[PDB]
């Protein structure tokens, strides 16, 4: 009775309403990435839909900037919606300090804006996760975001019904500074082992980026390799 | 593996096992029913037109008992196929959760019905306890009728019974349950139809608690 | 295929099947009803007007018989006719929805009423249990009848019982009987009033659980 | 014509029937109610006053009979004039609607409560299961009185028994009896009285379960 | 210390210990129902098959005892093997809060089902008073019966009666029974494969009340 | 007793009300679209009412811009205000960078616009489904904007009551690039394949367009044709 | 449970409110118009009343300009309101443009209005519906605008309690073209064909406007003639 | 379970708030007016009541102009306030345009406001009705303006408890362009045969004004005289 | 039924919303902090988690200012956005007064923020505790703001699922002035002692200041010591 406004505390202090839509990110399917040396790179389940649709439209990866990319999770409206505010706080912050310095305002913007909408009635949090990762004055970048807000900057993560299973992998098998196609079939296998019993995991969507260069997204035959 | 377990019952248990059942009410159960009416109808005449006396509380009056059976066993095979139904629904009532149930209600009072049905289908004698409609004489027919009988033959029989009216009450039982059966029948047609009316409305959900296309929201 | 099989059932028990049930209540019915009100309200009088002996026990008061037969019957006419008014609403019942069972309720209410009909048109005797209004005699009032008689006749005539109020008792059961008789016809009269009422009020809804036109606002 | 049905029904039982009810109630009833209660009151101090020996179970205390007679009788009337203001209001519950049934459930409470009055006009044996008020003997008080008589008649009549309490019972059920009878009586008033209240509070909506001149909002 | 004890009970009692209760009642179970299905089914029409005479209660219909007998085990076993699955769930019923509860509703309805197989398991001679669907005869079935069948052989056997009826009853109650054997089988396939789809599709929660992972957004 | 409010996620972690309006779409007779050979089509069922009806009004096909059009499914109302939205938002967008460079960000200022209503309290989504279809910079475009901002670039799709059926079927007949007519009857007997047995599929509206071409409604007698 | 805010759709995907107006609407007498031989005209229903009420203000049938004019059915007190908004809107039309060019326009705020009201909490939608006619730079013009915003053009029919009625007559009698004083009895004839057993067609209000004049109320006894 | 809010429609399209203030306006004191040979006149019944109340502040008729006023019915509290708005409204008319030309857009500007509170939730409507009455550049004129908005312009009408009663005699009795003294008779009729038997029609204020006319408010004994 | 907004008073006036959010704090983990001999310390338990996990972004322990800094224990998203309004509090106060003068202010910005969301509906109140400490003109600060926007200034104190358990002890060993080093340690067996049988403190941060120096965040081996 306490899990209908998302302004409600439990009697055990929790907001169901806000845990209810990371429930909705857990319903999209796994997607994870990892640094390694020199650059981040990262892999996304995609089990292949109707031939009519373009697959340009369907890549759960995208280019937020050029050195920056991001991927989500969850309510597919909430998704693109979410996506653009990257894209466009992007922007913001490459002009008032003339180029994306610290990628992580970048995911601060976006964890702020998401946030808010978990403390007012009237509205309602947004059912995505998104992953960022990308290159700045620092170097490899990879956070986090989920719905209420929460960031977190990893080394190697996942999101969807997959996530734990693929991190269960992943925290007792990835080991740092692995060369770009090492770390990319590590990666694969983690992501395999999440699918169950009889699946056959299909081409999985995978970009990466290098100090010093732009990202890149493997076409589906780069792709077709670790298969 | 579990998955598989759920499915082998499934699959004995199909749509089209229930769906032959709701058929065969439409058709051939509903011709009999009405036949033990018209059976009982008559046979019910068949007694008013007459004056008792003790030789009738000397041997039952067999015509009565093959109506009384023909009921029985009717209601007892409506009973069956009901159960049919029944089982098709109940394996398939999903996850218990708290939203999307919508269907679920569905497969809810589609049961709550076919109860009604057969419970109506059983029998039951006058327990004197319920507030509700009295359950129709239902499948016990057969034996509350001798009982009842039996214990006026008995005061009769033996030195026997002066009492006048306890003869007519004889006469009555013989009646008053040949009016009983058709009472009853004329009641499961009402019912049945009813039924087949509220299956043939709601399988696609009484089958598909709930559809799932979550492909097109979530990703 | 299915749609037929639904189609073919609401077709054999059409409204106008109904509501001629509705007319013949109007007319025909309530006036039989009274009439058996008049029959035992005067078999009543006839009875109250006499002192009971010995003879009085040894044969059943025929003229009182009559009078309760033919409530027993009337009873089983209007409990049939009813039956045939379930079935026209039964037969409609839309798929199970949560919204836009406006109508749907009007076919419960409707039912609802029905069900107390005949639920006071069928017998019952006194079961001492229910705390609602005990159901008028009906149906089984025949038998009852008798039961309670010869019962009475047996204490009173095998010797014989010396008992004077279980001789009054006996003179009881008579009138008292015929009284009931004239309490429950008093009654069917104002319930089948009432349906004829919420019926000719609600069959546009009754047969049309809910209206669909909905090109005009969804294309 | 349908309408027309409705119509006939209404004019032959109009406000005005009922109405005559509620005044009749006011008036002699009320007055014969509480002629009864003097009756038995006294009736009763007659007993109480006396010993009880072997003779008072050979003869059946008419001067009692005489009293629970015109209690029975009184009840009796009351419930049929009840029934009379029933029709009334039954004869005109509007269309099942949702909304507007503002009028409606004055009809409903003061019908639920007519209930009641002829609830307790009518009798019932202490049946031993209902956890409400125990219904006052009512109608059916007349037979009820020489059943428990006639039991206690038999025991000591035949050789007969030699329990002293087995006569002072009889002594009892007598008088017990007679109390029960302005029991009943006094509540009847009580009862009436605030049937006649809510009726005359209610009968324009009674009659009007809604009004409507929706001509001056929509148009 | 405490919380040792707690896993100590559910560790004699896991998942896996409930979960092959489903399996043998997916597998063996089943088949042993209607394989007293097919006995009581057969020996049904072994009786109505024949017509009785003094002989036929002077020795109890062994056979039928045969068939009654296994049913009644089989009965016995499904309840225990029921009661397994209780505790199961029982000793996995989380802290009394209330939110998060989530979970433990799934662990109500699995129960609440679970009761109506074993409640339907045990027997019940029909008691009158219960308004809902009557309890198949079950567990105490066997007795009942020889119950039931001594009354008659008494009156038949002794002098001896002379109720034609009284004969007939007797030969009622042989297959009357067999009947309410199948009766009762029929549905327990029914329930039982309802409660396994239940099950195997609630385990997960059934043991898991409520996920936790708090570390996430707590710290 | 969640399907309540626009804003309140499920257990499941489901937005039932944004559902139910996608139900509402549904409710709306079938259309498709499908890009071939430089342009795209659109077909629309429309089962034929009163002869008083004045038919310039009743085609759920509407030309946005010269090059461009689209088609409704659901709530009439808020069929012709989206309509509107779309034609509005064309001008602004060729007004601010001279041409409609890109059918796509006019099917967003459309999908952003109605993702809005499923996020706050005390407004309703649009029970509508739109189809987008023209010629940008870029060639032959097709995109479907479902009630929740939702929208994806196909080859052919379709919206409507039959939608399932029509895609079911194209789904494994589709072959891109057909010569118009050709690919306008196969629409027409994937349309056609929607219905139900004993309905006459009657004289559907159809309007094309093709790279360098503006849009052209095939008038009833062109259509009458392929019937 | 739904059918209680105009902003909750159903299971099904309806939004009862929104139709419980359209229902407030069908309390309505009668009254409906058909364009005809350059022009249109307007017949409505009124059952006479108090002789104690200027006759000049129970008119359900309106000018809104000169050369056009409406007729609503419904709510009394939203029918006056919207009355107003398009005399109103008609006004501001006139006067950016130099001349209420497109009848169409006069309608379409109208409609907007109106749908507005639909999809707010906090607000409720108007009871009514109303029938525009009258000529325009193109011609003879028939609107009919419906509670949710609705709006279609006609060559001819009605709102009220009638409707169904009167345009199940027009829909299989009407045609076009007519003759005024033809065309007048015709709907004269549909009106008549609504009514109930017993009833007897009072005096109806009646109104034209024909390519270049202005409109023309019918006077009481030029009506009394087609009875 | 509908009426519990202004902005809910019943099933059969009804707004059971709005009539339930028509309902409060029922509790008032009747009252009634009518025009006659060159203007108008109005009646208020008045059960006198404490001796300790200034006489000047119970009057049910009010001066809204020299040349116009009105009379109220329902709620006191609303009363007042709307009585205002018309003296309010009123001058802004006479200041925009010079002069009060028509009395009617003052009656309008009335029925606006209240019509509004009829729609809006977070509000409720005035339990009050109001019948005006004066002369303007066309002459005498009555309006009575409902709870809801709803105004109309008669010749003879009233509010109050009796209405139905006091209409239902003018309905049938009244004859216009009587000379003031014999309409002023007839209302008197009018109204006392709306009483209950038993009650004695105490002493009614009465105001007229007639073209060219301020009006002028029947002193208690100028009326006692009617008697 | 009082439990469900955050402006209801219970009728022994209690607000339990508000209690709830104390409750959501209590389910973070355990951190404590005192001041000393010139100078305050912090220390917090964190159960290490996946080695994925850049460190960086992990430490419940935030640097405000170079001369401040706090900590949280409660909701994650909450305690981020906190975090920020107090570094972001901590630089306008630190430009109108030209430096941070009084670390008070700091800490009242940020409990006047949390107490306003616990007075308004519409909002819900942060489920999060922040420990604040540094050095201001005054010297040593410590302070602990709840959910509510209380605020204590302390000697030692704690928040998270121990606070109890570690206050019941330096409520009864703690004396101070303790040279860092020892009272480093003391809060370390405070802390120690609040966890559960069978538990083993593992390795948790720790940063101080001493009047005329900046923080210093002890690194995991400088930490490792005291293990």
């Amino acid at each position: 009775a306490y899990d209908r406004a998302i302004t409600v505390f439990s009697p055990d202090g929790r907001l169901f309403q806000v845990e209810y839509a990371r429930e909705a990110v857990k319903k999209g399917s796994t997607a994870l990435g990892m640094k390694f040396a020199n650059g981040v790179l990262l892999i996304s389940d995609k089990k292949v839909r109707s031939r009519l649709i373009e697959q340009n439209s369907i890549e759960k990866i995208q280019l937020i900037d050029d050195y920056v990319a991001a991927v989500t999770s969850g309510l597919v409206a909430d998704a693109r919606v979410l996506v653009d505010f990257a894209r466009i706080s992007a922007q913001q912050e490459k002009v008032t300090y003339g180029s994306l310095v610290n990628i992580e305002n970048l995911v601060k913007r976006v964890a702020d804006q998401m946030q808010q909408y978990t403390q007012y009635g009237g509205v309602r949090p947004y059912g995505v996760s998104l992953i960022f990762a990308g290159i700045d004055q620092i170097g490899p970048r990879l956070f986090d975001c989920d719905p209420a807000g929460t960031i977190n900057e990893y080394k190697a993560t996942a999101i969807g019904s997959g996530k734990d299973a693929v991190v269960s992998f992943l925290e007792r098998e990835y080991k740092e500074n692995l060369p770009e196609k090492e770390a990319v079939t590590l990666g694969i296998k983690a992501l395999k082992s999440s699918l169950e019993e009889g699946e056959e995991l299909k081409a999985p969507e995978i970009a990466s980026i290098t100090v010093g260069n732009k990202y890149r997204i493997y076409d589906q035959e780069e792709v077709k390799k670790f298969l | 593996k579990r998955a598989a377990l759920i499915q082998n019952l499934r699959d004995s248990y199909t749509e089209t096992s229930s769906f032959a059942v709701i058929e065969e009410w439409a058709a051939g159960t509903l011709q009999e029913i009405e036949g033990i009416a018209k059976a009982a109808v008559e046979a019910h005449a068949t007694i008013r037109n007459s004056t008792y006396g003790r030789a009738q509380a000397e041997k039952s009056p067999e015509q009565l008992l093959g109506v009384l059976q023909r009921y029985q066993d009717l209601c007892h095979n409506v009973y069956c196929q009901a159960e049919t139904i029944r089982t098709v629904i109940a394996i398939r009532i999903p996850e218990h959760k708290e939203a999307d149930n919508l269907g679920v209600a569905v497969q809810h009072a589609v049961l709550k019905v076919i109860d009604e049905l057969e419970i109506k289908t059983l029998g039951s004698g006058e327990k004197s306890g319920s507030g509700g409609a009295p359950t129709p004489i239902g499948m016990y027919a057969l034996r509350e009728y001798l009982s009842a009988r039996s214990t006026v033959e008995d005061k009769l029989l033996g030195g026997g019974s002066q009492s006048p009216s306890l003869l007519l009450e004889l006469r009555q039982i013989d009646a008053d349950f040949m009016l009983k059966v058709e009472l009853a029948t004329t009641h499961l047609s009402t019912m049945v139809r009813a039924v087949i009316n509220a299956y043939l409305l709601n399988w696609k959900k009484l089958i598909q608690p709930r559809g799932g296309h979550l492909d097109v929201l979530y990703r």
